[PDB]
């Protein structure tokens, strides 16, 4: 029941403006209100600021105004606005629910996090490049198949296997920053060897920055 | 789990308040009255099927008293967070013009078990005519109070539960009006 | 703004097993604290909130506690799931403000990796670049060592590994390192191989491909 | 002649130091039984407490006291040493909690008291007001024109008055249309036939 869910742009242009939205259901924003959290990339969380549900509104001072929170109860959603992003604002950001309006309700129910990056860089789709199995008779019964994500901006990947069917035993590894300034990952599944001529392995790469949707089968080439 | 008995029993310094209560399902069956040292019935007919002697839970009480000075020394004197309360205001029945009703004041999730509660009439202390439960125990060990006012709606009257707690800098206005009931659920 | 100091920063336990995190305020808080858990894919869940008052849905094995300026959050019979990353807060006054955090890791018997190397593919040949990666599946601990010996001679650049979190199921890492290449210093060789070096192998095992 | 049994408080074990608008202390002790299929299994829980922390407790099911934090580790040592104490802490299943059972099933467990259903509209959606019942077992469905809808329905949930009965709010989102007939149908323990009321535009 009691749900909250970030929406925004992935990539905004640095000195532009950021405007992301956290539809809240299960609760009412005339009862409860709405804080705001984000997360550099490794590093901890930071309090952005929180509106409360009489629309008292306390900001970080750090921000130097470069925040506007508003509400719309009647449509249940909270805003965000941030001025003037800078490179260090690349960041994950959260909502989360606090009964009343006072500080010493401590929040409980946080959203899911949406990711959002500051960067002059343009958004690229992926390259989808498979790993074929390959190999001899690869050890007692296993095989290694997987998909290379190469040369995409910005993060994130989102990387299903056979459609979501294939979940056992998969292994999407974490992005690295290339030379060139992309991102680079791969995915990986330990499936048994007899089953690489009788079950089809395809996986399904999804890049929301640039729309980008492949879909590329993973064949053997013994 | 079908039901539930509870036997709750808790003391607070330095405000010397001690509370011995029953509970079935969330529900109080009685509780003993220190002041007057009389076991006092939720509902006034279970008094009519069932006793219990009050002396016994005084006993209680005294040992609870000394348990909590062990624990408070054994805690280099921690003191008790005040965690503020979460109030709504509702009736007892869909309020109909000039039939007899009852405003409830719904006091959740709270802790230490201290409050003051007043019922403002048009933004008038309302005196007489208010009950009021006990310290109701929640399960996540915080509290849960009740008070109630009786009255006779009428578009010529707002309603205000103002709750002052320790968790709050400012004391709590919870409004009621015939013209907007069922808008705060 | 109040300072917010996490004790263990990555403590390393067991299974069934009692662990204890410590946050400590600079200024004077008067209880108003909670410990947060982050699994791994972004997930926050609350477990304790004003200072000790335990979550609902939070079984008894989770603890807040307090004495002085000190808050300190006891995890007892330690389960799979119990193994993320956790943050204390503070919320007495504005700005709110979290602790740095405490990874915490479930030890298990050491693991030994399967390792698997893949040719570079031909789509990737034809873009002028190429890559080989090198899997290292379901090991554990974490530390590995990973070498590129292209023609029996070692590489030190182009080489970027990336490394997972704890599998929930079996708790072991993978590693994937890839190499990168141009098509044009592709071509100039024939062995290209993938040395790994693991507690749990008793010399370093190496797949090897020569482009056939 | 039903007489409520009390379970006696232990004292803590004596075993600490010392130190120091007022700061408040709270020491709470909840003697909980548990129910399962009538009166057939019975879980005893004698549980201490010190502000919101739990810090000792008893199982039946486990039969011995054992520590919820480790500040109440020399509790929790000091009362399994006493032999004594422990037997009646496990017979609490029969002494204190069937005891309590019985003296109250009357009133308690079988208490009923009958609902009233009201219909009306209000913010345009429909209400259906079920007030003042015991238990709080109660199913609440909403039919159009003699066809259940279950897809726009939001349930208040159970609302605790305190005073031995509940209340709830089942509204209905739907357009409410012409010469439709809303029914609402109650089901509760306390009632021989389900209850329906309707409402016509
Ligand atoms: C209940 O009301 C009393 C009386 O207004 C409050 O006691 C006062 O507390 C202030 C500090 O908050 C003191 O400066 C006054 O001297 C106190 N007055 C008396 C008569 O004691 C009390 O704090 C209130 N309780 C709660 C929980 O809000
Ligand atoms: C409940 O108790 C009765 C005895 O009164 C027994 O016959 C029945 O099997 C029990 N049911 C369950 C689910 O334990």
């Amino acid at each position: 029941q009691v749900q909250l869910k970030e929406s925004g742009p992935g990539l905004v242009a640095p000195s532009q403006s950021l405007s992301i939205t956290c539809t809240v259901s299960g609760f009412s924003l005339t009862s409860y209100g709405v804080h705001w959290v984000r997360q550099p990339p490794g590093k901890g969380l930071e309090w952005l600021g929180v509106i409360w549900a009489g629309g008292s509104i306390n900001y970080n001072s750090a921000l130097m105004s470069r925040l506007s929170i508003s509400k719309d109860n009647f449509k249940s959603q909270v805003f965000l606005k941030m001025s003037s992003l800078q490179t260090d604002d690349t960041a994950m950001y959260y909502c989360a629910r606090a009964y009343g309006d006072y500080v010493h309700y401590a929040m409980d129910y946080w959203g899911q996090g949406t990711s959002v990056t500051a960067s002059s860089a343009s958004t690229k789709g992926p390259s989808v490049f498979p790993l074929a199995p390959s190999s001899k008779s690869t050890s007692g019964g296993t095989a290694a198949l997987g998909c290379l994500v190469k040369d995409y901006f910005p993060e994130p990947v989102t990387v299903s296997w056979n459609s979501g069917a294939l979940t056992s035993g998969v292994h999407t590894f974490p992005a690295v920053l290339q030379s060139s300034g992309l991102y680079s990952l791969s995915s990986v599944v330990t499936v048994p060897s007899s089953s690489l001529g009788t079950q089809t392995y395809i996986c399904n790469v999804n890049h929301k920055p640039s729309n980008t949707k492949v879909d590329k089968k993973v064949e053997p080439k013994s | 789990e079908e039901h539930v008995i509870i036997q709750a029993e808790f003391y607070l310094n330095p405000d010397q308040s001690g509370e011995f209560m029953f509970d079935f399902d969330g529900d109080e069956i009685f509780h003993v009255d220190m002041a007057k040292k009389e076991t006092v019935w939720r509902l006034e007919e279970f008094g009519r099927f069932a006793s219990f002697e009050a002396q016994g839970a005084l006993a209680n009480i005294a040992v609870d008293k000394a348990n909590l000075e062990i624990m408070t020394k054994r805690s280099n004197y921690t003191p008790i967070t005040n965690v503020p309360p979460e109030v709504t205001v509702l009736t007892n029945s869909p309020v109909e013009l000039r039939e007899p009703n009852v405003l409830i004041c719904f006091i959740d999730k709270f802790t230490p078990p201290v409050v003051n509660v007043t019922w403002l009439r048009n933004g008038k202390p309302v005196t007489t005519g208010v009950s009021e439960t006990v310290f109701l125990p929640r399960e996540d060990h915080l509290f849960r109070k009740f008070h109630y006012l009786p009255f006779l709606p009428s578009t010529e009257d707002v309603y205000d539960c103002r709750v002052e707690h320790w968790g709050l800098d400012e004391p709590l206005l919870k409004h009621w009006e015939f013209d907007t009931s069922g808008e705060n659920l | 703004d109040i300072q917010m100091t996490q004790s263990p920063s990555s403590l390393s336990a067991s299974l069934g097993q009692r662990v204890s995190l410590t946050c400590r305020a600079s200024q004077e808080i008067s209880g108003y604290l909670t410990w947060l858990q982050q699994k791994p894919d972004g997930t926050i869940k609350r477990l304790v909130y004003a200072a000790s008052t335990l979550d609902s849905g939070v079984p008894k094995r989770f603890s807040g506690s307090r004495s002085g300026s000190d808050y300190s959050l006891t995890i007892s019979s330690l389960e799979s799931e119990d193994f993320a990353d956790y943050y204390c807060l503070q919320y007495t006054n504005y700005p709110l403000t979290f602790g740095a955090g405490t990874k915490l890791e479930l030890k298990r018997t050491v693991a030994a990796p399967s390792v698997f190397i893949f040719p570079p593919s031909d789509e990737q040949l034809k873009s002028g670049t190429a890559s080989v990666v090198c899997l290292l599946n379901n090991f554990y601990p974490r530390e590995a060592k990973v070498q590129w010996k292209v023609d029996n001679a070692l590489q030190s650049g182009n080489s970027q590994e990336s490394v997972t979190e704890q599998d929930s199921k079996d708790s072991t890492y993978s590693l994937s390192s890839t190499l990168t290449l141009s098509k044009a210093d592709y071509e100039k060789h024939k062995v290209y191989a993938c040395e790994v070096t693991h507690q749990g192998l008793s010399s370093p095992v190496t797949k090897s491909f020569n482009r056939g | 002649a039903p007489k409520y049994v009390k379970q006696n408080t232990l004292k803590l074990a004596t075993s600490g130091g010392s130190g120091s608008t007022r700061p408040r202390f709270l020491e709470q002790v909840k003697h909980e039984c548990h129910f399962f299929n009538g009166t057939e299994r019975v879980r005893f829980l004698d549980r201490y407490f010190y502000h919101q922390e739990e810090y000792v407790r008893f199982d039946s099911d486990v039969g011995e006291y054992r520590a919820v934090t480790e500040l109440g580790r020399p509790d929790a040592e000091y009362w399994n040493s006493q032999k004594d104490l422990l037997e009646q802490k496990r017979a609490a299943v029969d002494t204190y909690c069937r005891h309590n059972y019985g003296v109250g099933e009357s009133f308690t467990v079988q208490r009923r008291v009958y609902p009233e259903v009201t219909v009306y509209p209000a913010k345009n959606l429909l209400v259906c007001s079920v007030n003042g019942f015991y238990p709080g077992s109660i199913e609440v469905r909403w039919f159009r024109n003699g066809q259940e809808e279950k897809t726009g329905v939001v349930s208040t949930g159970l609302i605790q008055n305190g005073d031995w009965t509940f209340q709830t709010l089942v509204m209905l989102e739907t357009v409410p249309r012409s010469g439709e007939v809303y029914t609402c149908q109650v089901e509760h323990p306390s009632l021989t036939s389900p209850l329906t009321v309707e409402w016509r535009a």
